[PDB]
RNA sequence: CAACGCGAAGAACCUUACCAGGUCUUGACAUCCUCUGACAAUCCUAGAGAUAGGACGUCCCCUUCGGGGGCAGAGUGACAGGUGGUGCAUGGUUGUCGUCAGCUCGUGUCGUGAGAUGUUGGGUUAAGUCCCGCAACGAGCGCAACCCUUGAUCUUAGUUGCCAGCAUUCAGUUGGGCACUCUAAGGUGACUGCCGGUGACAAACCGGAGGAAGGUGGGGAUGACGUCAAAUCAUCAUGCCCCUUAUGACCUGGGCUACACACGUGCUACAAUGGACAGAACAAAGGGCAGCGAAACCGCGAGGUUAAGCCAAUCCCACAAAUCUGUUCUCAGUUCGGAUCGCAGUCUGCAACUCGACUGCGUGAAGCUGGAAUCGCUAGUAAUCGCGGAUCAGCAUGCCGCG
């Protein structure tokens, strides 16, 4: 079954893959690597001063990233222990 | 031409947002009740002093981490009252809500208590001088490595405004290795406005 | 049956030659009609004319990224290697010449209150 | 004179095109942002102070 | 200027209208200025604010696609 | 400070003459890559045409023909700003009488470029074309001005 | 200098404060006091607010039922409002000298005192960088590094990517496989490390080799003590005054777009290294759910019809242009230039006259390299060529970013 997480930073969201590939395998089940989905940067302008000098500017970034998981085989007596796993609120999760 | 913040500058490299949950498409009503319960929290909580609180989501359950030794003392005596007052974030956030409290120990070293202390001490009439010079030492022997510690408005001399800054210890701003934690408290007296500027080195990271 | 990696600016060309006859290809297609300059028909040749290893392979090419320019630079590094990785005996004269070198040639970032990388505006008093 | 048009801005008008954006926390009209509904200087404020989870000073 | 035919409001159309059936004589009052003038108000009188003071003005047989606007320059000069 | 050089338009290393040097490279300062390397490679095959002989040969025998070997500029001394004559490098040499003859190409004024170009390549392979004219008149300058050194 | 495509990352209304007119008063907005109890919305004539009244037309949770909780409505006096002044009352921010290499203190010495030393002298580098002397010995803030990002590669991971070898196809889509690129995490990496010379041997400097990269590789982020009473009372608050039947508020229309001239910053040209027509190409980084919107059909066009897929390495925005090839044009105010004009349309929006953009016609202006003067730029730079993106219904020659 494919499944879908991302998240702000890379230090959680790879604990995050590790630990579900850990509970997949152990706790029996046919999977595929954690291939790293191309992350997506998103820039933000902003002037440094309230009034005036619009030549000041520095830049934000909402930089996010994405990771891709599938298991080969549902596993139904296995994915149903599998799903009460808990993580941080950094990551998202989704079928 | 002023310096950058150190802490804004820190931000995800060596220090975490604060504000720990993924959204999308929700991202600004979330982020718009984060502001409003820091708000509530911090206002009704100004008393019993209070640092830096985190949240936290899911399942649309959104869950809290408030600091310092003194909301300890707001869980023995304020144990009702802490059910009290998170009824009332249960009401605005709509979802209900969980609450955790974790104590600073060692409040010199926090950067913002050390601004609330400042802020308290100047505006119960004590002198600038008195405030400031004791705060520093009290803070390095609570054992910091370095302090800077600023205050700025009219400072008594009411017809004229100044700035002015004691410090003791090193202090590196410019390295992005460093601890710096910073904070900054405004104080409303009669004769004007003051305002609060005070950080520390803890030490480095690795 | 000789593979090489070859990137150049926002380019990156990965050939692969085999011992042939002086044929030359890119994108299972040619260059004489995918290039037109002759200041890049001599691209692929310049290596293998500074060494005499000149029409004794055939070259099969897949390229991707930058434009035309580039992509005849990104030929001539992955060729460089895919030659290195043939026969490095060699090698030292290949470097003498040069053409190992990843340039690190790269379009600049645009930077705010300039205009383009580096043209500041108009200033008068 | 802030809070009358702040509340205007609150209000629904009487056509689709009326409704103007305001920043919701510091109700300045121009230059906000539509994925906080934030201006930049409550943006910058909060931004340093550490708010926005997942954004940073870039750099590149 | 659209497929979907001039525009004008009702709140100036009906007693513009009800005027032109029982009595095409006195001068009709409108602040505003965005309707679209129409072919079968040939003669009448409007006043027509201008930002100050509303302007009387006098509708021809050729003042047809116009709106009433273009007569009511708001702005003064020299 | 300090000196600073490069080198490019490079032809192959070995079994290279000056005159496939460049028929594959060099020259070109015109504008950008296309309309040269174009405009040019056929300039050459008309004065094949139009001599009898390699097309080549005519084009460095009238650059020898346009290169100073002195020139002056200025200094300001008192209040007469003196022009001091002074010598070329022999980079300089070539960058400047180049220079002197693809701006005159684009000066002069006939139908079209390459013809244009050409026609300066001969009127300076012959003595007579512009270029070489303000190639003189800069080394009169220069030696009615030698006293200043 | 460091204001003048700046606050404004977007002015038809709205924004919007200003002007004319029409209007209100504890007032849209906030807490207190007493009632009515849950209170509203749709539609009608005048209508712009709003008011006259209407057709159902003021309808919760707990209550040992007393009454509370929240919800609005009415009255109510305290109060609310100030984009109204004062940046020479301030906070908090920002520019500038300046990414310049300086600026300071502890203790000790000399002077009597303002003070000096360290911080000078030799070289050194970008540096107060380092080493060597030196009544100085140290330390701190600055510089460097620690951070990001682009450059070579190892391990892991192969789907929505990539297709080396095979069968297949116009749909390398399929079958199969992570070979290769690519993607994103962890390391390797360049550290004066090594060799010769210069230099006292030191610091360092020059030249080699290895090397993807040699001497801070490139770029970004970082902006010391402070000067300019530099800017901001438009986020914030003593201070005074404005009153709450007015500088506070609601609505319609007008303006910020005016136009005898002056200046600043930009776009388009002034032509044949060109115009026009046709064919052939190569390709970033971003955005897309009141969204992106495919294909086909309609219109010669702006667009419209009916709409597949896409919550996105799958679908779309999105056919990058410059460029190469070929035909014509034959040096002109011209097939350059396209201004400004009348006609006829498309789109959005209640609304395009003041005051949008785009398109088909007709039109075709000045201009044929710009006085005195003056600016940016040390290689992926300038110069050109396009492509996205914030602002958001529409509005980009501006700005931000990408190749």
């Amino acid at each position: 079954i494919r499944i879908r997480l991302k998240a702000y930073d890379h230090r959680i969201l790879d604990q995050s893959a590790e630990k579900i590939v850990e509970t997949a395998k152990r706790s029996g089940a046919s999977v595929s690597g954690p291939i790293p989905l191309p992350t997506e940067k998103s820039v933000y302008t902003i002037l440094r001063a309230v009034h005036k000098y619009k030549d000041s500017r520095e830049q934000f970034e909402m930089r996010t990233h994405k990771r891709l998981i599938d298991i080969v085989n549902p596993t139904p007596q296995t994915v149903d222990a599998l799903m009460r796993l808990d993580l941080p609120s950094g990551v998202d999760i989704e079928i | 031409g002023q310096k950058v913040n150190p802490v804004g500058l820190r931000i995800g490299v060596i220090r975490d947002w604060e504000s720990k949950w993924y959204a999308g498409k929700d991202y600004a009503d979330f982020l718009h009740e984060d502001l409003k319960i820091r708000e509530y929290i911090s206002k009704r909580l100004s008393d019993a002093s209070v640092s830096k609180v985190e949240i936290e989501r899911a399942a649309n359950r959104v869950n809290i981490t408030i600091h310092t030794a003194k909301p300890g003392m707001v869980i023995g005596k304020g144990g009702s009252e802490v059910e009290a007052l998170r009824k009332a974030l249960n009401s605005l956030t709509g979802k209900r809500v969980h609450i955790n409290i974790l104590e600073i120990k060692r409040a010199d070293l926090d950067a913002q208590l050390v601004a609330d202390n400042i802020a308290r001490q100047l505006e119960n009439r004590v002198s600038f001088r008195r405030a400031q010079k004791q705060q520093i030492q009290r803070t390095m022997r609570a054992g910091a490595q370095g302090v800077k510690t600023m205050v700025s408005g009219r400072l008594g001399g009411a017809d004229i405004a100044r700035s002015e800054y004691y410090s003791e210890g090193t202090v590196p701003l410019h390295t992005l290795r460093a601890d710096i934690d910073y904070a900054t408290s405004e104080a409303d007296t009669t004769y004007g406005k003051l305002g609060v500027k005070v950080w520390i080195y803890r030490g480095e990271v690795l | 049956q000789y593979y090489g990696t070859g990137r150049r600016k926002s380019s990156v060309a990965r050939v692969r030659l085999v011992p042939g006859e002086g044929r030359i290809v890119v994108n299972n297609r040619e260059i004489s009609e995918h290039i037109p300059s002759a200041a890049l028909i001599e691209d692929i040749k310049q290596p293998l004319t500074l060494t005499e290893t000149a029409g004794t392979y055939d070259v099969l090419v897949n390229v991707h990224g930058g434009g035309l320019s580039g992509q005849a630079g990104a030929i001539r590094h992955g060729i460089a290697r895919a030659l290195l990785e043939a026969d490095p005996e060699y090698r030292t004269t290949l470097k003498r010449a040069g053409l190992l070198t990843r340039d690190a040639r790269m379009k600049e970032r645009k930077k705010y209150g300039l205009k383009g990388a580096r043209r500041a505006p108009q200033f008068s008093k | 004179a802030k809070k009358s048009m702040i509340a205007k801005q609150q209000r629904t008008p009487k056509f689709k095109v009326q409704e103007y954006t305001r920043c919701e926390r510091c109700g300045r009209p121009h230059s906000v942002i539509r994925k906080f509904k934030l201006c930049r200087i409550c943006f910058r404020e909060l931004a340093y102070k550490g708010q926005i989870p997942g954004v940073k000073k870039a750099s590149w | 200027s659209l497929k979907k035919g001039p525009f004008v409001d009702g709140h100036l159309m009906t007693k513009i209208e009800k005027l032109n059936e029982t009595d095409k004589k006195q001068v009709v009052k409108t602040w505003s200025r965005r309707s679209t003038i129409f072919p079968q108000f040939i003669g009448h009188t409007i006043a027509v604010y201008d930002g100050r003071k509303h302007v009387p003005v006098f509708i021809s047989e050729d003042m047809v696609g116009h709106k009433l606007g273009e007569f009511a320059p708001t702005r003064t000069y020299k | 400070k300090g000196p600073v050089a490069k080198r490019d338009v490079l032809p192959d290393p070995i079994y290279n003459s000056k005159l496939v040097s460049r028929l594959i490279n060099k020259m070109m300062i015109d504008g950008k890559k296309g309309k040269s390397q174009t405009i040019l490679y056929k300039s050459f095959d008309i004065i094949k045409e139009r001599t009898g002989n390699d097309a080549m040969e005519v084009f460095e025998q009238a650059l020898k023909n346009i290169m100073p070997v002195l020139e002056v500029k200025a200094r300001r001394v008192g209040g007469a700003n003196y022009q001091v004559p002074v010598e070329v490098r022999p980079e300089r040499r070539t960058t400047l009488g180049l220079r002197w003859l693809v701006n005159y190409a684009r000066l002069r004024g006939e139908k079209t470029m390459e013809e244009r170009l050409a026609n300066e390549i001969l009127d300076a392979a012959n003595n007579t074309g512009a270029a070489v004219k303000k190639r003189e008149d800069t080394h009169k300058m220069a030696e009615a001005n030698k006293a200043f050194a």
